[PDB]
């Protein structure tokens, strides 16, 4: 009211919860990266 | 609209079609006999056209 | 076409305008069959794309399968797979509507299967259809050019053609027992040939 | 018979097929990447 979609997912920089710092993350050492441009219209 | 026989300059005295620049497609390029609907058509030179 | 704006965006709307282009009608790959000789199995794959579906969907871009997940070799077997049919047309506004003198406005639509060749170019159309946009507009990614903005198209699911003077439609009326049986009756006087004559203008 | 995984995903430089060539693209322009370490055991 350039504006651009984000280059990165915002769930990590954002601690939105206590339990959201256990889903990211799973399935043994392998981090969690979404990749580039990840987000959708 | 005010006109003569043969029209004006570089604007014709009935429909003209035309294609568009761009799409190359059809539409009323113009004339004065459309643009002037509903109104009055004053003609000049009557018997040259 | 020229009073479709924005604000009409993702709600059902009819339009009407004359048909100027269409394209040819292409078969579209949804089901693919294959066949091993190693094993004597048949597997198959499934295909979507995004004029599919109404909502949005996160895409699974599966490839086309060669070989078999033990490493054996593949053949296509193109009478077991499944194609659908696909057009897209351009609907323009109409030539005894639009003003004089300006340039016209027009729209795509997009038509699938059944509703494959069901007009022409030049005939007189009323679409019905949903008013969608696609893609990003140059969000994705930097892309630092911001002339251009979101494309845009309508789903169609209804086309209607309509008869008007001058043109290549044909008026065609349903008929109803309550006019069959009235034509039938004055056929059988004998002055019709004078009523029918007296009638014309 | 230190070997690794792929980095990439190899169906792009494998030119397997001609229709795979289509598979590898697809929603008008954006293009088709699988991201760093797409592979899993």
């Amino acid at each position: 009211n350039t504006v651009s979609l984000p280059r990165s997912c915002l769930s990590t920089i954002e601690s939105e919860s206590s339990m959201a710092n256990e889903s990211n993350i799973g399935d043994e050492s392998t981090k969690k990266n979404c990749g580039p441009d990840p987000y959708i219209i | 609209v005010y006109t003569s026989g043969k029209g004006s300059s570089a604007a014709g005295l009935t429909a003209s079609v035309q294609r568009d620049p761009m799409t190359r497609e059809f539409y009323l390029e113009g004339g004065a006999m459309v643009l002037a609907d509903g109104g009055v058509v004053c003609i000049d030179e009557f018997d040259k056209m | 076409p020229r009073t479709l704006t924005a604000q009409h965006l993702n709600k059902l709307v009819s339009v009407e305008g004359i048909v100027t282009k269409t394209s040819l009608v292409r078969p579209k790959l949804i089901r693919s069959v294959h066949y091993a000789a190693k094993t004597g199995r048949f597997h198959y794959r499934d295909y979507t794309d995004a004029t599919t579906t109404l909502t949005t969907r996160i895409p699974t871009p599966a490839i086309y399968p060669t070989e078999d997940t033990e490493g054996n070799k593949l053949t296509t077997e193109y009478g077991y797979s499944t194609f659908i049919d696909h057009q897209r047309i351009t609907v323009q506004e109409m030539p005894e509507m639009a003003p004089a003198g300006q340039l016209p406005r027009s729209i795509d639509v997009i038509l699938d299967d059944d509703l494959v060749d069901k007009t022409k170019p030049g005939d007189r159309v009323n679409v019905v259809g949903v008013f969608k946009s696609l893609g990003a507009g140059g969000m994705n990614q930097s892309n630092s050019n911001t002339l251009i903005g979101f494309k845009t198209l309508i789903l169609g699911n209804t086309v209607y053609p309509l008869h008007a003077r001058s043109t290549g439609v044909a008026a065609r009326q349903m008929l109803t027992d309550f006019d069959i049986r009235n034509i039938n009756k004055l056929s059988k006087k004998k002055d019709i040939f004078d009523i029918l004559s007296q009638s014309l203008a």
